[PDB]
């Protein structure tokens, strides 16, 4: 019938769900101190409203950066890793994968806090790019991410030592193709027993379709400020919704599973290792 | 070269 949030964290401690594939949005990681720039106000989006921007999507669209990629390196500045540390919404899904329950992580994050919090590149799909690594937007040669990191915080536009053309992270802006790697969900989403979705308006293409990707028999657990996307507008029986603050809704499933103090020591000592 | 989208692509 209707399943409660209860009945996942029984299914997970039954290793009935063993093969938990997550979809994670920016909802994660403003808990970390990452500022919400899409909100309006507070601040960077107001500060950041003062350029001749057309839409604010444009800070991701190559045509407007070709124009003028000030806006988006400023926006890179204080996005990049380094300056924030995971939360327990980071750790609760390096906690999964220490015991063996994660499948894959589908992140729309570039912020790279889930490979800090101890993921391993290959349980993670960064489906919308990385600053790991850059490419000269003229000649096309690619750089370690580090190469430009300098540059970045120190409010200069990175150039490329070949060409002299603008570098860019490689994060995929609207418009650009996703990585190949993303093709994982071909198989990863029909190899799911459980699929979570934390922290996304289900707004971006092609990312948000993957909720339909699942089997028919495969919970769908949405812990979200609202329902959203195929939960709202085509939801399925074994659709589970925990609305409200994600850390909550996360919390309330640690504990529901027996894992609050589990949980507690993993953090302090993650984060101790800054 | 395209797919990304969000709000109207
Ligand atoms: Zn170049």
């Amino acid at each position: 019938g209707k399943l409660s949030l209860q009945d996942v964290a029984e299914l997970i401690r039954a290793r009935a769900c063993q093969r938990v594939v997550v979809m994670v949005g920016a909802g994660i990681s403003t808990p970390s101190g990452i500022p919400d720039f899409r909100s309006p106000g507070s601040g960077l989006y107001s500060n950041l409203q003062q350029y001749d921007l057309p839409y604010p999507e444009a800070i991701f669209e190559l045509p407007f950066f070709f124009h003028n990629p000030k806006p988006f390196f400023t926006l890179a500045k204080e996005l990049y890793p380094g300056n924030y540390k995971p939360n327990v919404t980071h750790y609760f899904l390096r906690l999964l994968h220490d015991k063996g329950l994660l499948l894959r992580l589908y992140t729309q994050n570039i912020d790279g806090l889930e490979r800090v919090s101890g993921i391993p590149a290959s349980k993670l799909v960064e489906a919308h790019g990385t600053f790991a690594s850059a490419t000269c937007t003229v000649c096309q040669r690619p750089f370690p991410g580090e190469d430009i990191r300098a540059d970045v915080m120190a409010d200069r536009v990175p150039r490329c030592p070949v060409c002299t053309g603008v570098v860019k992270p490689d994060i995929v802006f609207f418009g650009e193709p996703l990585p190949q790697r993303f093709l994982l969900h071909v198989v990863d989403f029909p190899m799911a027993d459980l699929l979570l979705i934390l922290g996304t308006s289900l707004e971006v293409e092609p990312f948000a379709s993957l909720t339909e990707a699942v089997r028919s028999s495969v919970p769908r657990l949405l812990i979200n400020r609202d329902l959203v996307g195929p939960l709202a507008w085509h939801p399925r029986s074994r659709d589970v919704a925990q609305l409200g603050d994600v850390v909550h809704g996360v919390e309330s499933l640690v504990e529901l599973l027996g894992w609050t103090e589990e949980m507690r020591d993993l953090v302090q000592r993650e984060t101790g290792k800054l | 070269t395209a797919r990304k989208s969000t709000g109207g692509w």
